């Protein structure tokens, strides 16, 4: 349903802004791993909690 | 391109010939998928939904 | 629902030589005709709505394992959409066209003997349409040329007027007569009414909605050929050509 | 890459299409499924899309 | 010799060969499917007043949009559905539902249609025939618990065989006053209140001693193999609705009281094999033309 | 002449006549819907190792948190739900339960309160009298499925009239050996072992031959307009405990063993179409008080 969709993307967000914000919750180690892709390490926290 | 074949060649081809063709080579994208649907809504206010 | 959609004597004629006798037969058992019934439409009513099985519904049902049975689900296929079950016709007859059954003597089968008379009363004709009629005519006409039988087409022809209005003019042996023919012989199509997703109180108008609902799903479907926009992507063999005529005509 | 991408990106893109449709009144949305048309798109915007 | 047995044993008619195939079974899977949505969809909409969740799920279930003046019926799945449970029910109902309407709707949902991934337990208990000497008498009744009612007026002891056929799984018989029984030509043990028989062992002799009537109590289940959705509560009750509708009304036909005792009849009869599997199907349309009514009501 | 009835169907007493308006029928079914989360919160507590779903639960029900040392009784909403059974019952009940008690419950949740929206089907079946002529035995037992023993000791074969009312949808007799059944005035048709009737057809005539007695079971269908949350399940184990808990302990009142029971034999009185809407609204609200008190047993 729409409505779903758009409440999980709202949401996701909003966690994700909110975790990265002062210093991160996640450490920079893991974010090294997602990032040798070349994607942002804020985008590769997103698509993995998903 | 795979099968190295000239469009004149394979021009007077089923589609179950050319799956049959491109599958012995090692090719699995022969298919079609179907495209799952999602029910929306479009809320009230001053008229009536959708 | 690919037959009844066909609107020209070219187009159905084209297709009937390109199926095979296959298609006109059913493989399931159904029910046996002018059986009165009674069937549920609750749409309308809350008792049972009585009504009367025939031949020309789009359901399969029982048939004659005769010659006589084989030429009404031939003729019940093209006006309805679905034969009858006639099974162990055998391999060598199923695989020819049903235009090569109707009008070639090479298949083997005999059909001088049929009448026309009790095959229009079986295959209930008081309850057709314009549309069923010219198609029945068809039939008709190629079966009577196939045995010599003209002078016994016209004769019938003459007995029943409203018949003879109707009749298609076109002579089964020559193309020129194909083409000029200017009949509209669909029985489904896109509607310029509206057409909503109600039942039908009879069995026939029930499923003759069926089969047109079913076509819309299918001009808008993946499997239609819109001819303004992919034209350059059919074969050359069944490409539209002016000069591309019927096999033997 | 596709694959990564598109698992990526479907969020975004499935409220796009959702927030689109809202802004399209009944009446009209009834019209336009009379209509019908093929879209053209070059091979190498296809992929570079993806 | 005089002869009793089961009412509802007696007579199973013919039920129907149509809409046995791999394609109308997908159909039937769906119907229930969206029945049992609509359902959930009417109760998310109470809960929530707002009819939203109601006009998709009948959007998928009737390929139309609900308006005011006409009432909310099914649209063509409902016909389709109600027409083809008659067919399963008769040799003698029409088949008059076209194969390209089965096909367009068992597409709109992907599910299975397999009717044997799982079971159930049936209840009804076939007594096929007890025989009873000259001067005694013998009375049958019921169905989901069949009491044998002997009175023995003749001097010396009788012996009465039951016969409970070979379907059933187990038979459990209790007795108002401790009796005997035991298989042919087998010696009688110590009499007892209650006996755990196989159907399969053969004919059972139980001693009827003169003086008050003996009664037994008999209990029997019978495992049928079924879908996994299958409900046995919405089955009975789509059963009743179905009887009430007028739509099992045809010709030359058995009328039962419960789908326990019409499916263990058809199975105690020839070819019950093939029977069964024509009546599972059944079964299934059932549980959904009862969501499906109860969700759409009239008065 | 003699007169056999069924033993469930003779003297009904009058139902309640309270709390059956719309603010009452919404403060049942938000009870229900409270009652339902107060099952499945206590399921996921013990699934999840934590208290807090099942807290959160208890406090909207109770409006008061859950203490280790008090017991755990719903607050003032079990005892509205338990005040409104009895009032539903009989017309003797007190009824104390004020109107903006129940008006400030029925705001927890949104709920329409339409008792009309779906239906069921009750299973039992009504004999109003079986008239059975000199020399004749005729004996009726069972509520569910009604078995009626008949014994001829005349010289000739006796006519039975049998009577079902005028509500129930449908009636299959079935006997132990076969019968002959007609309506009135009528041709007798072959044996036969199964009957379908309807009792708006008219009384049926049995004829029954001299010999061994006869005994037909009866089984009948009635639909009844309930909600869409109604559940049968529930309804009849609620019953059951609503009667272990005395709330139907009330002078000058009948006792039914089932709940389907009680419903029909309300149904067959003077004027019956004024009690079934009450006896729905009961059996909702026992279905709420049974999951209400095996949530927090008392």
């Amino acid at each position: 349903t729409s409505g779903s969709i758009i409440n999980h993307a709202n949401n996701l967000n909003k966690v994700i802004n909110h975790v990265f914000a002062d210093k991160p919750l996640i450490s920079e180690t893991m974010l090294k791993i997602l990032t040798i892709d070349g994607t942002t390490g804020k985008d590769g926290y997103r698509n993995w909690l998903d | 391109f795979l099968t190295n074949t000239t469009y004149d060649i394979v021009n007077n081809d089923t589609i179950d010939v050319l799956k049959m063709k491109l599958r012995n080579q090692g090719w699995p994208f022969v298919e079609r998928y179907n495209a799952v649907e999602i029910d929306m809504s479009v809320e009230p206010l001053r008229s009536p939904g959708q | 629902m690919d037959v009844l959609s066909k609107g020209s004597l070219k187009e159905l004629l084209a297709h009937l030589e390109k199926t095979p006798l296959e298609e006109a037969i059913s493989y399931r058992i159904g029910t046996v005709p002018y059986q009165n019934v009674l069937i549920s439409r609750n749409e309308y009513y809350n008792q049972l709505y009585p009504d009367t099985t025939s031949l020309i519904d789009g359901v399969s049902r029982e048939g004659q394992r005769n010659v006589n049975g084989l030429i009404m689900s031939i003729i019940s296929y093209v006006v309805s959409g679905s034969g009858h079950y006639i099974p162990n016709i055998g391999f060598m007859l199923l695989r020819r066209s049903i235009l090569d059954i109707l009008t070639k003597h090479d298949t083997g089968l005999v059909t001088n003997n049929l009448n026309y008379g009790i095959i229009a009363r079986n295959l209930t004709v008081s309850k057709m349409n314009c549309e069923q009629r010219k198609r029945m005519l068809i039939c008709f006409k190629l079966l009577a040329y196939k045995d010599g039988n003209q002078n016994d087409y016209e004769i019938y022809l003459n007995q029943n007027i409203p018949l003879k209005q109707i009749a298609p003019n076109f002579i089964p042996g020559d193309m020129r007569t194909v083409i000029h023919n200017q009949d509209q012989l669909a029985i489904v199509g896109i509607p310029a009414y509206r057409l909503t997703q109600s039942t039908e109180l009879s069995i026939r108008d029930d499923n003759a909605k069926s089969y047109k609902l079913g076509y819309v799903d299918w001009y808008n479907s993946n499997s239609f050929l819109r001819e303004r926009s992919e034209f350059n992507l059919i074969r050359l063999k069944d490409r539209d050509t002016k000069y591309g005529k019927l096999n033997g005509w | 890459a596709c694959r990564d991408k598109t698992s990526a990106n479907w969020r975004g893109y499935s409220v796009l299409v959702s927030r689109y449709r809202s802004l399209i009144p009944n009446e009209l949305f009834e019209s336009l499924r009379n209509i019908s048309g093929e879209y053209n798109i070059n091979p190498q915007d296809e992929h570079s899309f993806f | 010799a005089n002869r009793a047995t089961s009412a509802f044993l007696d007579n199973p008619h013919p039920v129907g060969v149509n809409y046995v195939d791999e394609g109308s079974r997908q159909f039937v899977a769906v119907a229930e499917l969206l029945a049992s949505k609509l359902i959930d969809s009417s109760r998310e909409s109470d809960e929530s007043n707002s009819d939203v969740p109601f006009v998709q799920a009948y959007s998928k279930f009737a390929d139309d949009n609900p308006r005011h003046l006409r009432v909310k019926t099914g649209g063509k799945m409902a016909n389709a559905l109600t027409n083809v449970i008659r067919s399963y029910y008769s040799i003698n109902a029409p088949a008059i539902v076209p194969q390209v309407e089965i096909d367009r709707l068992a597409s709109k949902a992907t599910v299975s249609g397999d009717m044997y991934n799982s079971y159930a337990i049936f209840n009804s208990v076939p007594i096929v025939e007890v025989l009873s000497p000259a001067r005694t008498t013998v009375s049958i009744v019921g169905s989901d618990r069949a009491d044998v009612t002997m009175l023995n007026t003749g001097a010396g002891a009788a012996n009465i065989t039951f016969n409970f056929g070979q379907i059933a799984e187990t038979v459990i018989l209790k007795g108002s006053v401790p009796f005997q029984l035991a298989r042919l030509n087998q010696p009688m043990p110590a009499a007892r209140f209650t006996y755990k028989l196989r159907p399969l062992d053969g004919p059972f002799i139980v001693v009827l001693p003169v003086g008050n009537p003996l009664v037994i109590s008999a209990t029997a289940a019978t495992r049928i193999q079924v879908p996994l959705a299958f409900n046995k509560a919405l089955v009975e009750s789509g059963f009743q609705t179905a009887m009430n509708d007028g739509l099992f009304d045809i010709q030359n036909v058995n009328y039962y009281s419960s789908f326990d005792e019409f499916i263990i009849s058809q199975y105690h009869a020839q070819d019950g094999i093939n029977r069964v599997s024509t009546c599972v199907i059944l079964g299934l349309a059932l549980q959904a033309y009862d969501q499906m009514r109860r969700a759409l009501p009239v008065r």
